[PDB]
């Protein structure tokens, strides 16, 4: 994506869009919702994430 | 078509375990060659190998 | 409740007890719980054990027998 | 989806009487390359054919039963 400044940041940091990361880290979320069991399966999971 | 460029008799079938005429199916006839069309009962995969 | 309005086959009933239910014009679970125990025991084929395990499964899914309704049936 | 589905199905199959589960497996080609029939269930279990139909029905009661249905319910929207 486009970049801008993080002036407050510390060296180890990157400002990050939510939605971009949401998409990038999907199957982790799914593994963790089958873990917690909020989505018993992945159709439910996908519907929740949607 | 037979003995052409896509000769499924030689290069493999088009689908998972289905002859061209539809005779033999679903791994019942695993290592079977549809004698009508001379087509092996195997994946579409080997269209990339053979 | 959402569980008043179910047919009893969601409980996975048994054939003898099923014949006892259909024999006695008991349609809804709201119609079940309005019926009383002695109104069942006198009936055909409902002696000792039907009452036992139906008491078990209603103890399972959070309801009981002989309760009282009002504004029934909304249909 | 297919994998978690199928494992859940087998975990439902484990809870039944023997003849129930094995019949309902081979009768549908489950777990095999086979495709076995009401008639052939007659041939193997015992020649009784349509009591197997009634047994199928009774198992569908035993298992549909919305205490087990809800692992399957997400697959209703399939
Ligand atoms: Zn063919």
């Amino acid at each position: 994506s486009v970049i801008t400044v993080g002036p407050y940041l510390r060296l180890h940091q990157c400002g990050l869009p939510k939605k971009m990361a949401l998409e990038l880290f999907k199957p982790f979320i799914y593994g963790k919702l089958e873990l917690r069991g909020l989505a018993t399966t992945i159709k439910a999971a996908k519907k929740m994430v949607e | 078509e037979r003995d052409g460029l896509f000769c499924a008799r030689i290069f493999g079938p088009v689908k998972d375990y289905e002859c061209l005429c539809g005779k033999y199916k679903r791994l019942k006839h695993r290592g079977v060659i549809c004698e009508k069309c001379g087509v092996e009962v195997t994946q579409t995969k080997v269209r990339r190998e053979r | 409740d959402p569980i008043l309005l179910r047919p009893v086959d969601d409980l996975e009933l048994t054939v003898r007890s099923a014949n006892c239910l259909k024999a006695e014009a008991i349609h809804y679970i709201g119609d079940l719980v309005q019926r009383t125990e002695v109104e069942l025991l006198k009936t055909p084929n409902l002696g000792k054990k039907s009452l036992t395990e139906i008491k078990d499964v209603l103890a399972s899914r959070g309801l009981s027998l002989g309760m009282r309704l009002e504004n029934w049936p909304p249909a | 989806t297919t994998e978690s589905l199928r494992a859940a199905t087998h975990d439902v199959l484990a809870g039944l009487t023997a003849r129930e589960a094995k019949v309902l497996r081979m009768r549908f080609g489950i777990d095999m390359n086979t495709d076995y029939t009401l008639e052939e269930v007659g041939k193997q279990f015992d020649v009784t054919r349509e009591r197997i139909r009634q047994i199928e029905a009774k198992a569908l009661r035993k298992l549909r039963h919305p205490s087990r249905s809800e692992v399957l319910r997400s697959f209703l929207d399939d």
